[PDB]
DNA sequence: CTTTTTTGCCTAAAATGTGATCTAGATCACATTTTTCGCATCTTTTTTATGCTATAATGTGTGCAGTCTGACGCGGCG
DNA sequence: CGCCGCGTCAGACTCGTAGGATTATAGCATAAAAAAGATGCGAAAAATGTGATCTAGATCACATTTTAGGCAAAAAAG
């Protein structure tokens, strides 16, 4: 939703400096979403 | 009604006029989604423009009465 | 796969859809038409032949 | 031979001739004339430009 | 009257329940060594812009059209 | 005025079929610019390591309590 390329430690300032516990709530969407949840709408994409 | 367009444009006048207000009214039903008047009978939205138009219902003017009844209505409930 | 849904959904939209017809040379107004769908097991048009 | 969408040329960016590569059939102008002496403004609109 | 089948007892016996009291587990926000990555050097390595070669040499055609044609313009053409 | 020469420029429409090109024409040497690596700089960021915080089951000799059915005799049926 940007022209923009946000990753790292700007995000850190704004919100929190904090960086890898990012990574774990990466592991938590994934948890969240990937088991059979809203798997099978991406699963139509999957053959692209 | 279906293969003759003959009562139309002795109604009306003119095998222009019907075909243009028709394809508008059935615009604002195909998109649109307003509710029709004579019954349906399993027809794509052509016929009940034509059946509309053939009994005294739907003209250019009725059909800018009912927009610019609505519209004007719509401009005095948004204050 | 060849639903026969696909065929009953075609069969019910092509309802009311009418169609144009050209042959040429279209040397004269009527040289094209305009008709209405009709489905058939062939590839073959048929047409009302008086025109 | 039917072509409902596919290819189109590159300069002019208009569909193409040919069944072997999916082609799209002309129109010859007369039959413009045809709806010329019938008016049918918005078939012509549609056929001339989308 | 004899049998067998049942229950209750004998007699031995496993399963149930006291909860009080720890103790190895897992958390938990933040600093350090590794991946091997990206742009500047070299540094070759190939490739590329440019430069000469001193007997002597002097006017094309070059391969074709098969010539449509009737009317009208327009420059001549008198 | 009334020719004459000459040139210009139009030649019904929507589909299908095949792939397809050729001649000859100088040579060496220099210095420059841009392409593939190494190196290297070991940097930014995933792993690893801080120690104090917490927690749900785990235990053994008790007290019932079921199981547990082995026998034999009391009771019911043949």
């Amino acid at each position: 939703d940007m022209n923009t390329d946000y990753t790292l430690e700007e995000v850190g300032k704004q919100f929190d400096v904090t960086r890898e516990r990012i990574r774990q709530i990466e592991a938590k969407a994934l948890r969240k979403l990937r088991h059979p949840s809203r798997s099978e709408v991406l699963r139509s994409f999957l053959d692209d | 009604a279906r293969v003759t367009v003959q009562d139309a444009v002795e109604k009306i006048g003119n095998r222009f006029d019907l075909v243009l207000v028709a394809a508008r009214r059935a615009r604002q039903m195909q998109v649109g989604g307003k509710d029709p008047l004579v019954p349906e009978e399993n027809d794509k939205t052509t016929v009940i423009a034509l059946r509309e138009i053939e009994e005294g219902l739907i003209n250019n003017q009725i059909l800018d009465v009912r927009e610019r009844q609505e519209q004007q209505e719509q401009e005095a409930a948004e204050l | 796969r060849e639903e026969a849904v696909v065929w009953d959904i075609l069969d019910e939209v092509i309802r009311e859809h009418p169609v144009l017809l050209n042959r040429a040379p279209t040397l004269h107004r009527l040289g094209i038409q305009a008709f209405e769908p009709v489905l058939i097991e062939g590839k073959a048009i048929q047409l009302h032949p008086l025109v | 031979h039917a072509r409902s969408t596919g290819s189109y040329s590159l300069v002019t960016q208009q569909p193409l001739g040919g069944k072997a590569q999916f082609g799209g059939q002309r129109f010859g102008e007369m039959e413009v004339w045809a709806l010329e002496a019938y008016g049918a403004a918005y078939t012509l609109q549609e056929m001339l430009t989308v």
